[PDB]
């Protein structure tokens, strides 16, 4: 099994989840964007 | 152009742009040499200081041949070095015999009237 | 062909120091506004 | 009350001229002439040769 | 190849480059969220 | 009153006929011996040798070319990069020989075109006008100096450069098919897709505004005598243009604002434009467009061709041939 | 009626699919970015290759002893010649053939030598690049006897 | 004997152009 | 050990990277919270500092 | 010439009485206007609308 791709892969979805989420949890929250 | 040993005193880079280097060196002195069975000519510089070609040419009522003064179009392409070849002498008379070396320069040379003379200024055999 | 050098430097350095001393000359004020 | 002004501030500034030409003639044996006139000069195994192309 | 110690996070090392670019992406998302002022 | 206050109050005059200004002590004289080489150029100049092979090429009329076979030469292969003004030769012969005057036109052209850019600023701000005309004319800079300048800097020489002529150009694409393979980069896409849908939107905006005019003229009259010059009402229709082009294709497309449609006429070209001149001096530093050559490959290994590989088919056939004599040695480096 | 090969980078592969480890087969790359093991097998570099590196530090001597001569017939461009024609080997070599730390200073002490001869040859002073010459021969035949 | 009718037609072209930019009809406001 | 310690090294960071400026741009919770990320922020140079020391120990061993 | 590396390239004292005099005296008309003026700063956006 290629461990580094399936490391690889949920590492771009890890990265491109988190900063988003400062989007949607500040959406959420309403405060001052 | 200087003497051979004061050339050899210049690096590279500040030989590099002056026209220097078509330059053939110059000798000081009278002397003879008496060359040896075994000798040669090592670096044999040759450099042509006028051009000169032949034409009609116009005159005083009579039209003959003779050569002009003449200007290069190739800009300082025009020398040779480092030629040698083997001296010998036979009959007590010295000769060259040449064998390497840049001998040739692609020079074009162009006429009063226009017309460009291209030709090969060599030292081959 | 020095005379030659001579003459194109001083024409270019001429209408150079005709442009370094355009925009020293108070450029900003050349202006539809004042 | 300018001159006054004047000649005090380059009292104070050639104190320190005269401990730097002093300081230059011990760090190298020759004068000042010599080293602003030497570090203006291209240096000879810098320098070209010269102009060796022909007029033809 | 990483120092031996650090050669278990290769892939996270993979990715780091990439994010500078999507910061640039989300200010077009963040503009969305705030629904283009 | 100086005679300085005389002089700088009518360099920046805006009553005279053709702005002078600052820039134009730039332009005026830059591009006035660059045009008057180029009529004698083009017209007297002998023949010149582009590859440093001594082989010299013919390009003026005198010595038998047609308007679109002659051209003004690049410079010599042997001269390179070298700054070759008319001084540094030892005779005008030899100046005209090795492609003196390629240089000569070239670098006033680059400096006489950047000096009518600040011109096409320098009298917006003396005008009042939003200052931005430039930057669209900074395209076809760009454009020119990529091929005159950056291409020749990138490949070393400025034999290189695009000679000036019609039959001249044609081997300046050519050859920078082969070698670069422009016609499969993207910077090269890109601007392409801003001439067509350059020329494309410019036939489109003339034929909404034309289809939309309000009636004024007769049937016996040109129509654009209906525009008085200066008018306070506007000359055509935007409500039946837009509703007629809204219906051509989409309602929500196809939008309103005639302020930033013609913004979109300025951006198109114009990116497209920087695109491609960017796409030309990249390729000056040799960095190709696409190479798909040999990718399709079966299941026994044998390439299977694409019409990429026809397309490099043709690079085989200009690489083989350009300069055909200049070369010594098997790769083209130089 | 195909069942073409899918290979999705964890399925099968057989030519085309990069996988970075699959089709290695346990041969166990230097990472998973290269082709290549890392280095175990096939070459022993302490094996005889000590011939060549002996040997430039014996051509060494013979081309430092040349600069004396080329500076009394006075030819810089020789001196900076052929103090790096084949004395470009001589790093290569010395520092490759360098083990211990006394070995390293011995080095450290013959380069410094041999970097002052080109700056003089430069600065065209011939008495410094002779004497700076009897620094660096002398710094050679100390290395090379530490061995 | 054709550059005559080379340099007749673009020497003809730059009269051309310099009438059209000075003996120019001219625009007015009224 | 260095393996494990970066590991809870990226996974504060995590946390940091997230929690921070959702808590900076709420015009309330920073000045309320600043001591929570105050523990944090200084547990996380001083991660950086003990990580730092196991490279160099354990290299030069 | 043609690659000495020279100093705004120039190979002779002839043409440092060209540099040094055609600006010069295309500044000198320049200061015709400029001196004995000074001081006045303004502290706006780019007006220095002085005369
Ligand atoms: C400041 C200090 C800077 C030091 C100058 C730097 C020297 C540059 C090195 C390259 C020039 C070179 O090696 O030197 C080349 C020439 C040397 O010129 C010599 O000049 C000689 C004098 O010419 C004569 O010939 C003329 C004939 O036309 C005149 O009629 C008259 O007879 C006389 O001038 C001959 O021409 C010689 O052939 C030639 O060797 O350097 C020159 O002249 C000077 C070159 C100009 C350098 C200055 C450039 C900067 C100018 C702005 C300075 C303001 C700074 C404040
Ligand atoms: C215009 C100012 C100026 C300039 C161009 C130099 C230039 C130089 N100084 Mg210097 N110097 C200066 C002011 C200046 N100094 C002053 C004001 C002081 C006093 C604090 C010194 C003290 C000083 C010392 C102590 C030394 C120099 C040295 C040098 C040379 C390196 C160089 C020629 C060094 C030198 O002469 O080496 C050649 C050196 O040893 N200078
Ligand atoms: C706007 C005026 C202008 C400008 C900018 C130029 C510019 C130029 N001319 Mg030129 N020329 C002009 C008017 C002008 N010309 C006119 C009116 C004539 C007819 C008499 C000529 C006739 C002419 C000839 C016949 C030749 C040139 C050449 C040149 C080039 C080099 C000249 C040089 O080294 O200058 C030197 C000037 C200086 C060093 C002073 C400028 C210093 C300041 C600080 C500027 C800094 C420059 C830096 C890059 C930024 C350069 C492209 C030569 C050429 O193109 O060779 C290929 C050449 O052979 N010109
Ligand atoms: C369908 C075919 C097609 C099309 C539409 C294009 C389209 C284009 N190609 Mg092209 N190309 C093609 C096929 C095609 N290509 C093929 C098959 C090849 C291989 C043979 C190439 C090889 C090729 C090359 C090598 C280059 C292009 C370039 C270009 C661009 C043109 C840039 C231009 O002239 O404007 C830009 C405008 C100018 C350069 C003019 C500048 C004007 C100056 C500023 C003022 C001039 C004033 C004048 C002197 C006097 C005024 C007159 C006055 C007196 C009245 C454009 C995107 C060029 C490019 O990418 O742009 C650099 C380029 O270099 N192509
Ligand atoms: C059926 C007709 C047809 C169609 C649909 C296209 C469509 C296209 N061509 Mg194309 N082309 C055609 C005929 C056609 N072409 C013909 C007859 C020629 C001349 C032989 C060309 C020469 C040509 C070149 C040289 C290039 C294209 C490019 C393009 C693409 C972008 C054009 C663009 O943005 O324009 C703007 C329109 C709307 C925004 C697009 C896929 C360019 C491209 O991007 O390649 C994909 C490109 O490089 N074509
Ligand atoms: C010799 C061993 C040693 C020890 C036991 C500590 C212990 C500590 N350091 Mg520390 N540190 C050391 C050496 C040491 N340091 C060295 C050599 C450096 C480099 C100069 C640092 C640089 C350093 C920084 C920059 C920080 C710490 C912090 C801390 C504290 C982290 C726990 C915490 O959040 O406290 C909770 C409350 C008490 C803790 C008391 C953090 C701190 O001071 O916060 C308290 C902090 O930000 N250390
Ligand atoms: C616990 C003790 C300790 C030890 C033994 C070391 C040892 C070392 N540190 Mg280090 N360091 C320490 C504590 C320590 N550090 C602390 C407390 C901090 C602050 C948090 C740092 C911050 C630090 C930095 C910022 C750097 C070092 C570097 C280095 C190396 C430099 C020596 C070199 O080039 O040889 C060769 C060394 C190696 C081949 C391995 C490293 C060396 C292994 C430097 C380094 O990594 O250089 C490559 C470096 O840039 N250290
Ligand atoms: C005080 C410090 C600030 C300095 C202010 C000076 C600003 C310029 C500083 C950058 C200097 C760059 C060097 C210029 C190179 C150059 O002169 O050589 C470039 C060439 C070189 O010239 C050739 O060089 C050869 C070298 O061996 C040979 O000597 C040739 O004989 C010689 O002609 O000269 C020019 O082309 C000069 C530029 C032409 C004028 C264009 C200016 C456009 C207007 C700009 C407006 C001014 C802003
Ligand atoms: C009746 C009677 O008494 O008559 C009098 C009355 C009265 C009023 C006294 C008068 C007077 C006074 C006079 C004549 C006064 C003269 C004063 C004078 C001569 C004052 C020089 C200062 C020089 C300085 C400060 C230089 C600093 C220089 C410094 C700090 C440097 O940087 C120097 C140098 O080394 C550096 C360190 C590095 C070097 O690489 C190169 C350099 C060059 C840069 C009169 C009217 O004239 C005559
Ligand atoms: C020229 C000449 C010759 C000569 C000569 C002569 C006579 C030369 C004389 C030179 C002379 C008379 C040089 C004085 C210097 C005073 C200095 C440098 C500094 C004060 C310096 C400082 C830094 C001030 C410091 C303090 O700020 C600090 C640090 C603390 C503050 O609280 C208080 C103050 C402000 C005080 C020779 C020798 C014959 C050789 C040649 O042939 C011809
Ligand atoms: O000149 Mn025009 O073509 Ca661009 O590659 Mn190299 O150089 Mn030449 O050869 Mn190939
Ligand atoms: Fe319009």
């Amino acid at each position: 099994d290629t461990r580094l791709l399936v490391i690889a892969a949920p590492v771009l979805v890890a990265a491109s989840w988190a900063l988003f989420n400062i989007g949607r949890l500040a959406i959420q929250q309403i405060q001052r964007l | 152009a200087l003497t051979k040993s004061q050339i050899n005193e210049l690096s590279y880079l500040q030989v590099k742009g002056t026209g220097l280097a078509n330059r053939c060196a110059e000798v000081v002195g009278e002397d003879s040499i008496k060359p040896k069975p075994g000798a040669k000519l090592v670096d044999m510089c040759i450099e042509p200081k006028a051009w000169a070609v032949e034409e009609e040419v116009g005159k005083a009522g009579k039209t003959e041949k003779k050569f002009v003064n003449s200007k290069v179009m190739t800009r300082q392409t025009y020398t040779l070095d480092a030629i040698e070849g083997p001296i010998t002498v036979d009959g007590g008379k010295i000769t060259f015999s040449e064998k390497e070396g840049i001998d040739y320069a692609a020079t074009t040379v162009q006429l009063p009237g226009g017309e460009r003379v291209p030709f090969l200024f060599t030292v081959k055999d | 062909m020095l005379t030659l050098k001579i003459l194109v430097y001083t024409t270019v350095i001429f209408f150079v120091s005709l442009f370094i001393f355009g925009f020293l000359s108070s450029d900003p004020s050349r202006n539809p506004n004042r | 009350e300018e001159k006054r002004l004047q000649e005090l501030k380059h009292c104070r500034l050639a104190m320190i001229g005269v401990f730097g030409l002093w300081a230059q003639a011990q760090a190298s044996g020759v004068g000042v002439t010599e080293q602003i006139g030497a570090a203006l000069t291209t240096p000879d195994y810098y320098a070209k040769a010269g102009y060796f192309l022909p007029e033809g | 190849k990483l120092p031996e110690a650090y050669a278990f996070l290769n892939p996270i090392v993979d990715v780091m480059p990439v994010i500078p670019v999507l910061f640039f992406l989300l200010a077009f998302v963040w503009q969305a969220a705030v629904s283009f002022r | 009153v100086s005679l300085w206050e005389r002089f700088c109050a009518w360099i920046t005059s805006t009553e005279n006929r053709l702005y002078i200004g600052w820039f134009g002590c730039l332009m005026f004289p830059t591009l006035l011996t660059a045009t008057s080489c180029f009529i004698i150029a083009f017209i007297a100049a002998p023949p010149v040798d582009i590859d440093g092979i001594r082989e010299p090429v013919s390009g003026s009329l005198l010595y038998g070319n047609n308007i679109i076979s002659g051209a003004v030469v690049p410079s010599s292969n042997a001269i390179g990069m070298h700054f070759y003004p008319i001084w540094e030769a030892a005779s005008v012969d030899e100046w005209l020989y090795n492609g003196g005057p390629y240089q000569l036109i070239v670098l006033h052209f680059l400096l006489g075109v950047s000096a009518y850019m600040g011109r096409e600023w320098e009298l917006s701000y003396r005008l009042g006008m939003r200052p931005w005309i430039f930057v669209a004319f900074s395209a076809p800079v760009a454009a020119a100096s990529a091929v005159f300048l950056v291409y020749p800097i990138g490949q070393g020489s400025f034999s290189d450069g695009m000679p000036l002529g019609i039959s001249g150009t044609f081997n300046f694409m050519l050859v920078f098919q082969a070698e670069h393979n422009i016609l499969m980069h993207p910077f090269h896409m890109a601007g392409v897709a801003g001439v067509f849908g350059g020329s494309l939107f410019s036939a489109m905006h003339g034929s909404l505004v034309t289809s939309s005019l309000i009636r004024e003229t007769t049937e016996n009259e040109s129509t654009n005598y209906g525009y008085k010059f200066g008018q306070e009402e506007e000359t055509y229709n935007i409500v039946a243009a837009h509703g007629y082009f809204g219906r051509l294709i989409f309602q929500y497309a196809s939008f309103n604002n005639s302020r930033a449609l013609h913004f979109f006429l300025a951006l198109w070209p114009v990116v497209g434009i920087w695109i491609t001149a960017m796409g030309i001096s990249t390729m000056a530093f040799n960095l190709n467009g696409f190479n798909f050559n040999q990718s399709v490959v079966d299941s026994q290994g044998r390439v299977i061709n694409t019409w990429a590989d026809i397309l490099n088919r043709a690079n085989l056939g200009i690489e083989v041939m350009h300069e055909r004599n200049a070369h010594n040695f098997p790769l083209d480096l130089a | 009626s195909v069942f073409g090969l899918i290979g999705d980078g964890t399925s099968y592969s057989e030519g085309a699919a990069y996988g970075t480890d699959q089709a290695d087969k346990l041969y166990s790359p230097y990472s998973v970015y290269s082709p290549e093991g890392e280095k175990s097998l096939y070459k022993p570099d302490s094996a005889e290759y000590l011939a060549r590196k002996k040997a430039v530090l014996a051509e060494t001597k013979n081309r430092l002893q040349k600069i004396p001569g080329y500076v009394d017939k006075k030819e810089w461009f020789n001196v900076k010649d052929e103090l790096t024609r084949y004395m470009y080997e001589t790093r290569g070599a010395v520092r490759s053939l360098s083990s211990s730390v006394t070995q390293k200073e011995k080095a450290e002490v013959f380069f410094r030598a041999l970097e002052d001869t080109y700056g003089a040859a430069t600065l065209k002073k011939g008495d410094a690049v002779k004497a700076s010459n009897d620094k660096a021969i002398a710094a050679l035949d100390a290395f090379t006897a530490t061995l | 004997m054709e550059a005559l009718v080379y340099t007749f037609l673009l020497i003809g072209t730059l009269m051309v152009i310099f009438f059209a930019v000075f003996f120019r009809e001219t625009p007015r406001i009224l | 050990m260095i393996t494990a310690l970066t590991a809870l090294f990226v996974l504060v960071s995590l946390a940091l990277v997230v929690t921070v400026p959702v808590a900076l741009a709420t015009p309330g919770e920073w000045e309320t919270s600043k001591d929570q990320f105050n523990k944090i922020f200084q547990l996380w140079v001083g991660l950086v500092v003990a990580i730092a020391t196991a490279d160099g120990i354990s290299t030069a061993i | 010439n043609a690659r000495f590396a020279n100093g705004k390239p120039q190979s002779i004292e002839a043409k440092y009485i060209m540099r040094s005099p055609a600006e010069w005296d295309r500044f000198m008309r320049f200061m015709d206007r400029y001196a004995e003026a000074n001081g006045l700063g303004f502290s706006s956006x780019x007006x220095x609308x002085x005369x």
